[PDB]
């Protein structure tokens, strides 16, 4: 039951580390879109960073 | 962490690079000071008619 509280303990931490990576209400990594696209040349063109869900 | 990252990240945002602002000066002063020699110029313009008379 010790190991059992410890484990329930560290998946929260993971929980609450990964939903509070935020930037200016963005998030790459909380898995809230699919996708960031950043402005990439004068055209209007844009860098793609795909999103990754931690 | 989470603290240090969001205030190197405003950083990135505000914080202006230095050296280019130095060079700037420098062009810039330079700038001035030929356009106070030219608005100089333009003002001594109006000398030769003087001379007609």
């Amino acid at each position: 039951n010790a190991l059992k509280s410890d484990f329930d303990s560290l998946r929260d931490q993971i929980t609450k580390a990964a939903s509070n990576a935020k930037f200016n209400g963005v998030s790459i990594a909380n898995g809230s879109t699919a996708k960031l696209t950043f402005l990439a040349n004068s055209d209007g063109s844009g860098f793609t960073v795909t999103a990754k869900t931690l | 962490k989470l603290q240090d990252s969001l205030d190197a990240g405003v950083g990135n945002l505000v914080d202006a690079d230095l050296a280019k602002e130095s060079a700037k000066l420098q062009s810039l002063q330079t700038k001035q000071q030929l356009g106070v020699q030219a608005l100089s110029i333009a003002n001594s313009s109006s000398s030769a008619i003087l001379s007609l008379f």
